[PDB]
């Protein structure tokens, strides 16, 4: 056990065992100015897991989809992504590529939605 | 390869956001406006980049140690009937504490309001300005009304901690040799700030947190002549203060439930209030500042410190709070030197009871007195100096700017945004 | 790509296809009436989240349910309701049976809910 | 039907066929005081369905898992428990054993989380 | 015709910064701002 982002400089290999850790830390003069705190937490999470649930992903903390890596965000192997870099070095590098795969799961799984409800009609 | 996301990632974006009071007889800074306290994490390999000089927390503390002065201010008593003409007349006629006093006395209002009340109060030379037993007035009478100091609520600071809400962190850079700017080797993110106490002081930090190894030197530009420079000592240099006299609280009833203290009398020990700092433990405090300070202007240049160059009251002389009445301390003595490649130092102080304090005008503030003899026992553990525009580098005490005072405290911490939501490339494929 | 609402006019069958648009929409003095509308906004979003819940639909968009349908709430066949009406003439119709249906969804469930919970006890 | 609580008094079995009433009433300056209830009232149920969420257990009333029953906790057979005792007898009982079993849910469902990861490569 | 028929030139005690002063001052203010009381006085 690590704490609350501990494999920060851990690889990403290592660092996605420990993803709870991050994740229970995410939802919890004086007065409306901590209450208003309170609420930005709720909304900024609440639209983290709506985003999940978009994508088919609700209740899960890694979620393996249908849409393709792009070889234009990333050329690295699986061998130096998830065995020599850590995670805030990841997103440094495809922070400019986040909304167009964001993008590319909404569509990809309300094209399953669809799938799934017509072969469900049969 | 494929993208992957991964949600709760630690990747943090600097920030600034609003940070909520913490704490563990009413105060100032009370913890009616604050928090109860309950902590720290070390976090290996991460080399953060620190600014104490545009840091948002010395400027949010600022605001609230503002906020919570006026909020403290308002529930009691406003001297509006302070403002009529004084009969005031010399109390020695002849070094003493007397003669920085005028005897005043005046017409009051009674708290019945048809009935006047011929009174008169002890008030500082400081207080009464001329009008042209001759005819004055308080000093802060053109310019605004004195809402009294109110007697129940004490000036002493307690220590805030102040904490980072839902979705930010407060990263504390625990390097020794940290100066106030760039990375920071050894990073820890705690979940709020130490006890940091609000004393307010001018030139000199009372009290506070003290260098961990040697003096430390901290200027936003050290070439720069009009930036202030942060000293932190290691060891803290102890100053005592006092006023010899036995004061007189003196009650006067202005109005319904209102009440005006005042000075009647004053007895025993009429010596002017005055500070002691050690004469050796000082002169060698300045000689490791001179040491850390040649470090930035040369090994052959010669160090020298003068006094404070002009201005107001509040800007020439060491302004500080002990006991609850407001002294203000000359510190000559303290910085006249020139330093080439049992004894005690005594500071003569004056003490006023209207204080504008914020650097404010149109909100003055009378001190009432306190009864008694007032005694005093401070940490020196900081200054704030000046750099003259040759071989020869002057540096005159400064201040003025509260904010200097309290980003020596908040120089070392630091609030960052989480990031949670991070992408990377994985052999991964959506089923 | 139509927008928020642009399959409001669109027949019932062509306006299922964009859900996904809709339900992103839902969710994003003078400082509590901005205050008080995104307290509001989230929590009408989390009772229609709790009511998918409770009958199953927890994180589905379309979610086929064990409901018959009575032909007192509407006698239309499928050709003319999802291929004719758009989804506001449709709501107008089934206003009154509403809370009829969500009251047999919430009980099918929880008696579902069982019925499968018994299943594992063998 | 016996309302919100009404199965208080039943035995553990038959307060259970009623998880439903119970959950759904635990959703929905003289302003503040009504709005600040309302903000925990969402923070509290938000909080209970992160802990179901963490466990493999979002979106199920009744919800099984790996962990097995440390006698420690509790040694009465199952006849006992479901058939003589009320919810409220069993809270009391347990409630020093609550927080382990929590750290063995939420270990529970990771190591859950990781295998099927690892498992959905090959 | 002009302007200055609609005004009314009057002079009247105002207080001082301090409380025990007064202070004879004037001003010009306009007729529909001036009741009379029954140099008038208004
Ligand atoms: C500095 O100067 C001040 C005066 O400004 C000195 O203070 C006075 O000290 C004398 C003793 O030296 C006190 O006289 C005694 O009174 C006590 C009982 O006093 C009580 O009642 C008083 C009247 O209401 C009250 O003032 C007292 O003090 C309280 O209230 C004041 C505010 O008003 C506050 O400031 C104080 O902190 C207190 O809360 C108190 O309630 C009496 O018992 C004494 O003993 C004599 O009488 C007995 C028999 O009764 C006899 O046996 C003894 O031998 C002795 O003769 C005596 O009468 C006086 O009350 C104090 N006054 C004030 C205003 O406090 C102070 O001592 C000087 N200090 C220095 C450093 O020299
Ligand atoms: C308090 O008020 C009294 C009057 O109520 C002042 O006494 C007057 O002083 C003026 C001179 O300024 C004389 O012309 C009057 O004759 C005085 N009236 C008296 C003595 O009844 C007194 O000066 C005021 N005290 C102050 C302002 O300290
Ligand atoms: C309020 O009154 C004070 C005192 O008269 C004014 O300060 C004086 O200003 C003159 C003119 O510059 C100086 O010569 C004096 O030395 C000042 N006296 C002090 C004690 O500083 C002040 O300017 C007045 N304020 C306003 C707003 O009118
Ligand atoms: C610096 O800290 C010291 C110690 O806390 C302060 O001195 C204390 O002041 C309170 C209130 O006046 C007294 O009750 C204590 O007895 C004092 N302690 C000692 C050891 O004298 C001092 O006032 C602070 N300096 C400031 C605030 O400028
Ligand atoms: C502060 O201390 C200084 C130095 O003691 C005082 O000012 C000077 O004092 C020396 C001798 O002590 C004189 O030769 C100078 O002429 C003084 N300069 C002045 C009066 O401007 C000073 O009086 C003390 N107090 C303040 C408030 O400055
Ligand atoms: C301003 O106040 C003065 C008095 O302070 C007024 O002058 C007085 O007027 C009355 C008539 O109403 C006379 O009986 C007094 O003798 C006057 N006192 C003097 C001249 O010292 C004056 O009228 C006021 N001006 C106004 C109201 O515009
Ligand atoms: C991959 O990304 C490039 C731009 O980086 C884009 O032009 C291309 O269409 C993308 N390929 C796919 C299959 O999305
Ligand atoms: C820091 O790096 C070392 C090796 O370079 C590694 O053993 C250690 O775990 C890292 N720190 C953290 C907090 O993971
Ligand atoms: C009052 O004191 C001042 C300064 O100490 C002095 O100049 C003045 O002459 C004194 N007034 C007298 C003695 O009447
Ligand atoms: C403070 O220290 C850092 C790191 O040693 C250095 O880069 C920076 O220049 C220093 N500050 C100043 C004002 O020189
Ligand atoms: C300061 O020192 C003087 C003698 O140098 C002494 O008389 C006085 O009492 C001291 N005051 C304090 C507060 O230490
Ligand atoms: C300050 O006062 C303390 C006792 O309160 C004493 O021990 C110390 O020597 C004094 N120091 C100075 C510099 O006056
Ligand atoms: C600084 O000292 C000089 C004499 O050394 C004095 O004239 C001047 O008033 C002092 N300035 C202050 C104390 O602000
Ligand atoms: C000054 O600091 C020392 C430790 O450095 C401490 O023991 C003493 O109480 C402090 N004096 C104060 C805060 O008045
Ligand atoms: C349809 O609803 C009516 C009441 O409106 C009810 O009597 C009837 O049983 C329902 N049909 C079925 C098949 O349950
Ligand atoms: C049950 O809990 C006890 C602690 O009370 C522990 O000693 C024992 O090993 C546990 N049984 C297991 C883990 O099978």
């Amino acid at each position: 056990f690590l704490g609350f982002l501990g494999a920060a400089g851990s690889t990403m290999g290592a660092a996605s065992m420990t993803l709870t850790v991050q994740a229970r830390n995410l939802l919890s003069v004086w007065g409306i100015k901590q209450l208003q705190a309170r609420v930005l937490a709720v909304e900024r999470y609440l639209r983290d897991q709506q985003l999940l649930g978009i994508w088919g992903c609700s209740g899960k903390l890694i979620c393996c989809t249908n849409v393709p890596w792009n070889s234009s965000w990333s050329n690295r192997n699986l061998s130096e992504i998830w065995d020599n870099m850590t995670w805030l070095q990841w997103d440094k590098e495809i922070s400019n590529y986040t909304q167009i795969i964001y993008g590319l799961l909404e569509e990809s799984q309300n094209q399953q939605e669809k799938n799934e409800q017509d072969l469900l009609a049969l | 390869l494929w993208v992957t996301v991964y949600y709760g990632v630690p990747v943090w974006k600097d920030a600034e956001t609003t940070l909520f009071c913490a704490s563990d007889k009413h105060n100032v800074w009370a913890t009616h406006a604050c928090v109860p306290t309950d902590q720290e994490i070390h976090l290996e390999n991460v080399t953060e980049e620190f600014n104490m000089w545009k840091n948002n927390m010395v400027e949010q503390m600022h605001t609230d140690i503002i906020s919570l002065w006026d909020q403290s201010l308002k529930p009691c008593v406003k001297l509006t009937p302070l403002c009529v003409t004084l009969q005031c007349t010399n109390v020695t006629n002849n070094d003493d504490m007397r003669g920085e006093l005028k005897n005043c006395s005046f017409n009051m209002t009674t708290e019945l309001r048809d009935k006047k009340q011929k009174v008169y109060s002890l008030f500082y030379r400081l207080d009464v300005v001329q009008i042209n037993n001759k005819e004055y007035r308080l000093i802060n009478c053109n310019t605004s009304a004195i809402t009294q100091a109110c007697p129940k609520v004490s000036f002493e600071p307690i220590p805030i901690h102040y904490c980072a809400p839902a979705g930010f962190a407060i990263l504390k850079c625990k390097d020794k040799k940290f100066n106030g700017t760039g990375p920071c080797p050894s990073v820890s993110t705690v979940q709020c700030t130490h006890g940091i106490k609000p004393v307010v002081s001018t030139q000199l930090l009372l009290n506070g947190s003290l260098a961990e190894e040697e003096v430390m030197i901290r200027s936003e530009n050290i070439t720069n002549n009009a930036k202030n420079i942060l000293v932190q000592f290691n060891t803290p240099v102890q100053i005592n203060c006092t006023r010899p006299n036995n004061n007189t609280r003196k009650s006067i009833r202005i109005g319904p439930g209102q009440a005006f203290y005042a000075t009647g009398d004053i007895i025993g020990d009429i010596r002017q209030a005055h500070c002691n700092v050690s004469k050796a433990t000082w002169n060698e405090t300045l000689g490791k500042v001179v040491k850390q300070l040649r470090k930035h202007f040369g090994n052959n240049t010669i160090i020298r410190f003068a006094n404070s160059s002009g201005g107001d009251l509040e800007v020439t002389t060491h302004s500080f709070n002990c006991g609850g009445e407001f002294f203000y301390c000359n510190t000559s003595g303290l910085f006249n030197s020139t330093w080439i490649s049992n004894d005690s130092i005594t500071l003569p102080c004056r003490i006023k009871q209207i204080i504008n304090m914020w650097q404010r005008i149109g909100q003055a503030m009378y001190a009432p007195p306190i009864q008694g003899v007032i005694r005093c026992v401070s940490n020196i553990t900081g200054l704030i100096l000046t750099r003259d525009g040759s071989t020869t580098e002057t540096f005159r005490p400064g201040g003025g700017d509260m904010r200097d005072n309290w980003r020596s405290e908040l120089y070392k911490y630091k609030v960052v945004k989480i990031e949670p939501l991070g992408v990377a490339p994985t052999r991964c494929k959506r089923r």
